[PDB]
C-alpha cells in the first residue's frame, strides 16, 4: 500500500496480469457474440507492430 | 498441498519458468555481489563473518566462487 509508483511484488505483475488477461478474452468474447466484426475490427487492430502481425495471420 | 500445486504454477508455467531461472541467477548474483566489493582479500573477512556460527555451509561458499571466470 504505502509505496506508490515503487517496486511490485510477484503477485502484483499477476494481478496486472489478470487485469491484462481480463481485457484480453473480452475481445475474445466480443467477437463471439458479433464475429462480422472480427474482420474489419483487424485493420483497425493491426495499429500496434502491424507488418509483423499481418504476417503472422498469413503464415497460420 | 493444493495451494503448493498452484505455488508450483500460479503464474502458469511462464512466470516461474522465468522466477526458478531467475531466482538462481539471483543465486549466483547475492554469493558474488558480497564476495566481490573491493577485493577479495578483506572481502572474504566480510564473508567470514555473515555466519560465524557455523562453517559447513561455507565449504560450499568457499568452493563456489573459485572458478568466477
Amino acid at each position: 500500500l504505502t509505496e506508490e509508483d515503487g517496486v511490485h511484488s510477484v503477485i502484483e505483475e499477476n494481478i496486472k496480469c489478470i487485469s491484462r488477461d481480463y481485457v484480453l478474452k473480452q475481445i475474445r468474447s466480443l467477437v463471439q457474440a458479433n464475429p462480422e466484426v472480427a474482420m474489419d475490427s483487424i485493420i483497425h487492430m493491426t495499429q500496434h507492430i502491424s507488418p509483423t502481425q499481418r504476417a503472422e495471420v498469413i503464415r497460420i | 498441498s493444493i495451494v503448493q500445486l498452484v505455488q508450483r504454477y500460479r503464474s502458469g508455467i511462464r512466470g516461474h519458468m522465468k522466477a526458478v531461472v531467475m531466482d538462481l541467477l539471483r543465486q549466483y548474483l547475492r554469493v558474488e555481489t558480497q564476495f566481490q566489493n573491493g577485493h577479495y582479500d578483506k572481502c572474504v573477512f566480510a564473508l567470514r563473518e555473515e555466519n560465524k556460527s557455523d562453517m559447513n555451509t561455507v565449504l560450499n561458499y568457499i568452493f563456489s566462487h573459485a572458478q568466477v571466470t
